[PDB]
RNA sequence: UGGAGGUGAUUUAAAUGC
RNA sequence: GAGCCCGGGCUCCGUGAGGGGGGAGAAGUCGUAACAAGGUAACCGUAGGGGAACCUACGGCUCGAUCACCUCCU
RNA sequence: UCUGGCACGGCUUUUCCGGAGUGUAAAAAGCUCCGGGAAUAAGGGCUGGGCAAGGCCGGUGGCAGCCGCCGCGGUAAUACCGGCGGCCCGAGUGGUGGCCACUAUUAUUGGGCCUAAAGCGGCCGUAGCCGGGCCCGUAAGUCCCUGGCGAAAUCCCACGGCUCAACCGUGGGGCUCGCUGGGGAUACUGCGGGCCUUGGGACCGGGAGAGGCCGGGGGUACCCCCGGGGUAGGGGUGAAAUCCUAUAAUCCCGGGGGGACCGCCAGUGGCGAAGGCGCCCGGCUGGAACGGGUCCGACGGUGAGCGCGGAAGGCCAGGGGAGCGAACCGGAUUAGAUACCCGGGUAGUCCUGGCUGUAAAGGAUGCGGGCUAGGUGUCGGGCGAGCUUCGAGCUCGCCCGGUGCCGUAGGGAAGCCGUUAA
RNA sequence: AGGUAGUUGGUGGGGUAACGGCCCACCAAGCCGAAGAUCGGUACGGGCCGUGAGAGCGGGAGCCCGGAGAUGGACACUGAGACA
């Protein structure tokens, strides 16, 4: 018998073992909670705005060194602190201290900071509710306040 | 190893246990 | 203990076959196996056979042609409808050919193909191809 | 053929006479027969060994295949000779070996213990009487009020 | 020709390198 | 017959000195533990001891050591 | 610049303007008819390997950056930035997040578990699942037929409608599909009854063994203590020291006392569920093999829960203590040594009662049944012979049970496994 | 991992449009649970929907179908119908 029991009225030990064992997928277990949905903060969200409390910059990872640009922003209904990297070369200036800066996730959810970045699981888009990738380009709009 | 392990996860647990007994 | 004696008849018959003897013998012997080995000469699969019936037990010596690749038994026995018979038909056969997906039914027993042509079903007993 | 139940070993090979109809070089009437087996009960011998007598002595193998057909019902034999004339137990002999030997172990132990084999059989024993009272309870040579104890074993002996 | 035990065993030979 | 209130008990949310560990950074220091019999074979469960790696006892195991010495086996 | 491009020549003319009705049952939607009428909105991503589907120049120089991963930038970068070329797709294209697929990475279909993750240290049996043959009843599951019914929509197919399709209309099908009523079949399964010995259990007689317990008893060696004999050491090491011995050690002879244990025997051997088990003798006792199936008549398997046994260490209470010996006390070693080596030494090691319950508790391999070349050695039991010391004592072969090794077919990733299966 | 005291049932009665521990008087000690009750989390439910060769997995959005609600919480009249 490898494993299952085979029998007409058995089934239940079946319905009852995947099940058992469905729980060994992080991943399964962790939605079917809601773990995603609770620690890694956003409250799940697509996105979130926040006031940026400071501009910091970090090291890179471990054949690496270079200065990532990087901000500390406060979600605002959230009210947690997020340490964020920027994208984009001159960037870190068009973001003045105390702007709104909408912020996501970038690269996979699970924690996965990209390669180089030890931390930042997030991204930045926005200055002023206009983006960083439209003031790399220096038509489209520049910034304001 | 697992001496090692076993005797620091011994001493963790005694010196913690014995923070938690007081 | 044993159980599916049939099973334990047909899973010989076929690693007989495998090998390459020329006859079998089954020590414990039955209607199930008796009917089911019936059944498949009637399609023709095997040669003749002889049971002796010992006060022990019945024994069926079987004759091998050559003709089996593999007739297995089915683990719960699944009931089967007759419309969920070509389900059935595409997983276990090896093609439309064969058509000895061997049922039970209220008619008596037959391949898959002597069940299709009548037109009645139910629980699955064994197969052969 | 084997069961290797408390143990790894294959069981013995013993096999029956594949005879379905009895010998008549042999010769013995029904009458004959029944007055075999009634003088041995008398004796103090139990069946198996009644039957093991009258084999190696008046060269009988198995009682059904001579006797039956004489009321083609069943099969006639030994005990079944027996229960028409109230010679029977009431315990099945199987059942009865069984918790007659039992009874011995324990007292064995009673002055001796420190004994785990002997300790680790009457574990090994009971709990095939368990199984042979479960269902004779069902088929119905020992009511369904009764269970099984160390004290209920003492009493049936005695 | 290839495998399993039972016991002598040898201190005369020294830490580290992105 | 609601909300409302009052005294106590229990639980949960926002937040706090202090405290624990992880994956790391690999330019300071101590040692050589394992990986070669790693230079005292190694691991193992248990117990004590040592700053550390770890050592030792007792029992086990070979995923065990290198010839030598003795014993068996196609 | 021949993939294509440009001049030039000709054609037609999406938007856009104006008009007719419409529609409104007021507009707008400005559609739709007609007149006028222009070649007139195209972009985003990527181009190192993966993915290749697509490569040069210039800047820059492990920087600044790129980045989904694997990596790429440390002075000739196809990977960065810019340009130039090229690939994709196209009013889209790309970023983050979520779900499903890929992922037989949740195994029903359709996974594993010796060594990769993963067998419980072993057994018992409750609940459960799963069940030898043969006959008869029922027809509960099961199949067949009819009948009540599971709204419309969505889906799929046809035809028809709107310029086309989307969308809609008509007709046919399917639909969670979990319900019901009636008739019919009786292989299978359930249930009920009867019947049988292949499984199981059970018995009798021969038989081996380190199985358990209990009582009995002998000897070895170590130590200790006493007498005698006998002097200048011995102990210890690579060297040494601490330490033994001068009221005499070591050594030898004789006498006595104590506790532990049982080399060779001894086997590639036996027994045990497992932990594990070894002087001899007897009593009690567990298991096991075989010949004869002589008796029971499916009583079976497995087994969550549950219950029980379980080395060494540790712990508890009592008793004991030679040798040995964690901790510990000295010496050496060593750069230092909390060590390897040596000299002392407590707990413990032993006995009795109890607790504790762990392991590389291994064959790293759960159990049961059936099937699938063989060979050889070995243990025990049976059988036909020869030998004989007349005892299965020495051998040949078939068979049964166990215990190893080698190997065909097959399996495995390979090592290996291979009728004691992986 | 054990829960349950109008709690499970019985007799008689009330109230209600009406049956009913719905409510109540008396009597009984049941009732539910390892075929997982109770408690805790989470969540409208269905038609469908997404995806996937299928089996399956995830999902309750317009729209339709049924239930619940109207600042939180309680309360009656008036009416066939509301606790609106």
């Amino acid at each position: 018998g490898k494993k299952a029991p085979n029998g007409e009225f058995a089934g239940r030990k079946l319905k009852l073992k995947r099940k058992k064992f469905r729980w060994s997928d992080i991943r399964y277990k962790r939605r079917v909670l809601r773990l995603k949905e609770k620690s890694d903060p956003l409250e799940g969200a697509p996105q979130a705005r926040g006031i940026v409390l400071e501009k910091i910059a970090v090291e890179a990872k471990q054949p690496n060194s270079g200065m990532r640009k990087a901000v500390r922003v406060q979600l605002i209904k959230n009210g947690k602190v997020v340490t964020a990297f920027c994208p984009g070369d001159g960037a870190i200036k068009f973001i003045d201290e105390h702007d709104e800066v909408i912020i996501e996730g970038i690269g996979g959810p699970k924690g996965g900071s990209m390669g180089d970045i030890p931390g930042i699981r997030y991204k930045v888009v926005k200055v002023n509710r206009v983006s960083l990738k439209e003031l790399v380009k220096g038509r489209k709009e520049k910034p304001r306040r | 190893m697992r001496w090692k392990w076993i005797k620091k996860r011994i001493r963790r647990l005694k010196r913690q246990r014995k923070k938690e007994r007081g | 203990t044993l159980l599916d004696p049939l099973a334990n008849a047909l899973s010989h018959i076929t690693n007989s076959e495998r090998v390459g003897k020329r006859e079998v013998y089954i020590k414990p012997a039955s209607k199930l196996i008796g009917e089911v080995l019936r059944v498949m000469q009637k399609y023709g699969y095997i040669g003749e056979f002889e049971f002796i019936d010992d006060g022990r037990a019945g024994v069926y010596r079987v004759q091998l042609l050559g003709r089996i690749n593999k007739a297995g038994a089915i683990k719960p026995r699944f009931p089967v409808k007759v419309s969920e018979f070509e389900k059935w038909e595409k997983r276990f056969l090896p093609a439309f050919e064969f058509g000895i997906l061997i049922v039970s039914t209220s008619q008596g027993v037959m391949s898959h193909k002597e069940a299709i042509e009548k037109g009645i079903g139910g629980r699955l007993i064994a197969y052969v191809y | 053929m084997a069961r290797m139940h408390a143990r790894k070993r294959g069981k013995s090979g013993s096999k029956r006479p594949p005879r379905t109809a009895p010998p008549i070089w042999v010769e013995y009437t029904v009458e004959e027969i029944e007055n075999l087996v009634v003088k041995l009960r008398k004796e103090g011998y139990s069946t198996a060994m009644i039957g093991t007598i009258l084999r190696d002595q008046y060269g009988i193998p198995s009682v059904k295949l001579f006797k039956d057909p004489d009321n083609p019902n069943r099969n006639l034999t030994i005990t079944r000779i027996l229960e028409k004339h109230g010679l029977a137990p009431e315990i099945p002999e199987d059942l009865m070996f069984l918790i007659r030997r039992a009874v011995n172990l324990r007292k064995h132990l009673e002055q001796h213990p420190k004994d785990l084999h002997s300790m680790r059989g009457l574990q090994l024993i009971e709990s095939k009487i368990r199984r042979l009272v479960k269902y004779y309870k069902r088929k119905g040579k020992l009511p369904k009020n009764w269970r099984y104890d160390p004290e209920t074993a003492k009493l049936l002996v005695r």
